[PDB]
């Protein structure tokens, strides 16, 4: 429920492992500011809501193996982060894509921004004045 | 040694057994190391993709009583080697 973790401001440590938690909304959790760490390991976390990790400012241990990651634009606040927070080579192994057949466990620390470059790029002040004047 | 998780017992020559220890899901920390791994009479409902990711040279695999009833499809990747499966004892209904 939204809100659930509002009155726990003083938090460092946040554990939920082994959850059955399809999605994490960034009203569930709400400000976090000390929040240090993470563990969401061996739950059902396909992707991560945009804006989810802005309210997190102190954030640097995340723990995301054994989930159904979909690896496609949907987890652009998440690579970035892991491209600033690295993770151990233990837990990089861990940390896999699972969306099926063409694509498979393929390590999220190694997809850089240029091969998602197809991704949808924030407006800009020129194309916003070309999609209307085309 | 790294190679072996912490709640589980080893033996040299890549043997572990991580059995009636009440599991609830893979345990982390894979190896390349283990040929031959135990997880049975654990409560490991749900298979996550990729499970057994880390430990390609593996070569047995146990799942016997585990309460297993839903296995992703990319949950056995990169199991080349794998050999042997004790899948039995379990309520999966479809493949």
């Amino acid at each position: 429920a939204p809100g659930t973790f509002a009155p726990l401001r003083a938090l460092r440590n946040l554990s939920l492992a082994g959850n059955r938690l399809a999605r994490l909304e960034p009203a569930a959790l709400g400000a976090l500011p000390l929040l240090r760490s993470l563990s969401l390991q061996d739950n059902e976390l396909a992707a991560l809501a945009p804006g989810l990790l802005g309210r997190l400012p102190a954030l640097d241990a995340l723990h995301l193996r054994g989930n159904p990651w979909g690896c496609g634009c949907a987890l652009r606040p998440l690579c970035a982060w892991l491209r600033r927070h690295p993770l151990p080579a233990s837990e990089a192994e861990t940390v896999l894509c699972v969306w099926p057949g063409r694509l498979t466990l393929s390590p999220l620390t190694a997809f850089s921004d240029a091969a998602f470059s197809h991704c949808a790029q924030p407006l800009a002040l020129r194309d916003l004045a070309v999609v209307y004047t085309l | 040694a790294p190679d072996c998780p912490e709640v589980c017992t080893c033996v040299p020559g890549g043997l572990a057994s991580c059995s009636a220890l009440s599991l609830p899901a893979v345990p982390p920390g894979l190896s390349l190391r283990l040929r031959a791994l135990l997880l049975d009479h654990n409560r490991v409902r749900a298979l996550p993709p990729g499970a057994f990711a880390g430990a390609g040279a593996l070569q047995r695999l146990d799942l016997r009583e585990n309460g297993l009833h839903s296995v992703h499809v990319r949950a056995f990747w990169g199991l080349g080697a794998l050999q042997l499966l004790d899948l039995s004892a379990n309520q999966l209904e479809a493949l």
